[PDB]
């Protein structure tokens, strides 16, 4: 089994596959909007246990230690 | 608020559960091959001119998830049991998710279609009869399908509804 991260989008869920734990953020996040959303509204993404804040999406999902995000419009809330 | 309907989309790699879901919640074809985890998808329906939420959780085919089969079947309302008309292994691994199902709701009682999907391609390998003959073993409905075309994507996923509706 690979690694994978879980992310919570407005209607559902979606496991993403990582090599390692060295992928940005931003990579999991562009992959989970392309498979949720499709081909500008703009997200973010939030560790499950600090709602409200944007991880940064330039730093690698190792230096988050959390395996689950919830996926958030920029102009919305979880 | 309103009823919800928990369904699952089970079948071997590559045979189009994701391009069926995606294809009814979005109306859109999936042409690159992507191969699911798990993903789930949210969406309000009118079935039957009554309205409903359904709730389409989107399996993995690869042999290397299936130790997740147990959770999904356990809690889902209804399956469609996918194959690819191209594909004879995808049709022969059709019963081995029956029988998972079986295991952990001590039946097959669940609502189920059978889904024989790609029917917009030419070249087919898993005859008609042999699909249909197999759903009347089971006593449950055959359908074909394409997630190109939508043929039958919405008689697939509302039959499960229906289905649910009439226990
Ligand atoms: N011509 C045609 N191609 C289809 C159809 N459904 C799916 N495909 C194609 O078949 C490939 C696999 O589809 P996909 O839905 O990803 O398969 P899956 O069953 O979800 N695979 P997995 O179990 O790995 O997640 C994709 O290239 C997709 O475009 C269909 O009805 N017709
Ligand atoms: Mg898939």
């Amino acid at each position: 089994e690979s690694l994978f991260v879980r992310i919570n989008a407005a209607h559902g869920f979606s496991l993403i596959q990582v090599d390692n734990t060295k992928v940005t953020m931003k990579e999991i996040l562009l992959k989970a909007v392309k498979r949720r959303k499709g081909s500008g509204p703009q997200y973010r993404l939030e560790k499950q246990s600090e709602p409200n804040v944007a991880v940064d999406l330039d730093s690698t999902l190792e230096s988050q230690s959390a395996w689950e995000f919830c996926l958030v419009r920029e102009n919305s809330s979880r | 608020s309103m009823t919800e309907y928990k369904l699952v989309v089970v079948g071997a790699g590559g045979v189009g559960k994701s391009a069926l879901t995606i294809q009814l919640i979005q109306n859109h074809f999936v042409d690159e091959y992507d191969p699911t985890i798990e993903d789930s998808y949210r969406k309000q329906v009118v079935i039957d001119g009554e309205t409903c939420l359904l709730d389409i959780l989107d399996t993995a085919g690869l042999e290397e998830y299936s130790a997740m089969r147990d959770q999904y079947m356990r809690t889902g309302e209804g399956f469609l049991c996918v194959f690819a008309i191209n594909n004879t292994k995808s049709f022969e691994d059709i019963h081995q998710y029956r029988e998972q199902i079986k295991r952990v709701k001590d039946s097959d009682d669940v609502p189920m279609v059978l889904v024989g999907n790609k029917c917009d391609l030419a070249a087919r390998t898993v005859e008609s009869r042999q699909a249909q003959d197999l759903a009347r073993s089971y006593g449950i409905p055959y359908i074909e399908t394409s997630a190109k075309t939508r043929q039958g994507v919405e008689d697939a996923f509302y039959t499960l509804v229906r289905e649910i509706r009439q226990h």
